[PDB]
């Protein structure tokens, strides 16, 4: 670990002067070093984990896309043969993408999540388990994709399962957790019904708990509320 | 506009 | 060079895949892999060139200049000690943005600028040149300030003087010299009154020369005059 | 706004 020599509370500041400076890679590197310090995680230290590779890991899906697009308009008839290019850099940027991947994946494997004990931190990782499987179920196309889709599928079930016996239907982590659970069904394992009815007995079930929040937190939960009606709205 | 995921 | 084993096109088919696709560290990788075959670039080669690592350089000054922002608010009367860590994480920005910039210089220097001999190849390179010494400058603070400043300005002297001699006062690569020696007169030399006449200058000239033009050629050169325009506009 | 370079 090339941050093994450098204490944890700065590697936390310097994550936090990463983000300020858009600075993503080097924010996942501090916050993977804090991590391997082998202590558990505050709540606040969970969200910089979660950003620094969510922005890392989006800028791979998003060159992945645009190269895989490029790669299957090379395949169309009348395309005139351009060489093995296209096909390289993709599989480059996608072997990439999955070491990101894995990196999480073993991150939350030794010792996260096997120390987290209340519902929002265990909740949040299984949430990050089953996000970064799905990630991997995208450019999946071998003999592994059905146990990479039903891997991000265990994990989300899990993380439903304690967030429905744990935690209010307004709470974020919950909510956030239905979101990419829903979005999962729809264009992972092909089951756009399920990703329906989550999403909208997830918004119902909401809607009816928001009288018990105060101010801050009803705009904090009417913020996913809102993005799970848009995704209703664009598939119905 | 694309489904959204947190 | 990693990038000894890959063939000349394939390196700029790369290039141009990884501009599509944001990947500014891969296009600038490849392209650098592209220059040092040996042989002179083509114009759309130099521009993808510059495109690469314009926006590798672009995102190391603008994450330093967030960094230097906070060190200095850190050091103003009556804020709280936080330790050596916004130096060290503006130290270690730094250090990549000049490694960056002498990368660029080297690949100048050996061998782009010696084996230029047209107008159009020579005063890019020298811009080049000028702006990448441009860029060490804003960072900076010791010794060698002096002569990083007048290795900036002799390149970008070297460049205005070809330009003048073999270029007509529209030409684009002209006037985009003229904008970023103007730019390097106002805010490294001191020299806001030769900033100042520099760009009138080169504004009212193109002006006069635009009557010759194609419509295509018109919108490229009207282009950059009004970058010219709006910055007489904010310095006056 | 900001000078441009370019
Ligand atoms: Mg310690
Ligand atoms: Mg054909
Ligand atoms: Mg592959
Ligand atoms: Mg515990
Ligand atoms: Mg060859
Ligand atoms: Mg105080
Ligand atoms: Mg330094
Ligand atoms: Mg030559």
């Amino acid at each position: 670990g090339a941050m093994g020599s450098m204490e944890r509370a700065s590697l936390i500041q310097k994550a936090k002067l990463a983000e300020q400076a858009e600075r993503y890679e080097d924010m996942a590197a501090f916050m993977k070093g804090a991590v391997e310090k082998g202590e558990e995680l505050s709540c606040e230290e969970r969200n910089l984990l979660s950003v620094a590779y969510k922005n890392v890991v989006g800028g791979q899906r998003a060159a992945w896309r645009v190269l895989s697009s490029i790669e299957q308009k090379s395949n169309e008839e009348g395309s005139e043969e351009k060489g093995p290019e296209v096909r390289e850099y993709r599989e480059k940027v996608e072997t990439e993408l999955q070491g990101v991947c894995d990196t999480v994946l073993g991150l939350l494997d030794s010792h996260l999540i096997k120390e987290a004990g209340d519902a929002e931190s265990r909740v949040f990782y299984l949430k990050m388990k089953g996000d970064y499987y799905r990630y991997l179920a995208e450019v999946a196309t071998g003999d592994d994709k059905k146990r990479i889709i039903d891997s991000a599928r265990s994990a989300y079930q899990e993380a439903m399962d304690i967030s429905k016996k744990e935690m209010p239907p307004t709470n974020p982590i919950r909510l956030g957790l239905a979101l990419n659970f829903s979005v999962f069904h729809y264009e992972i394992a092909n089951s756009p019904e399920e990703a329906i009815s989550l999403a909208k007995t997830t918004f119902d079930e909401a809607m009816a708990d928001l009288h018990t929040l105060s101010e801050d937190s009803y705009k904090d939960s009417t913020l996913i509320m809102q993005l799970l009606r848009d995704n209703l709205t664009l598939w119905t | 506009n694309e489904r959204h995921t947190c």
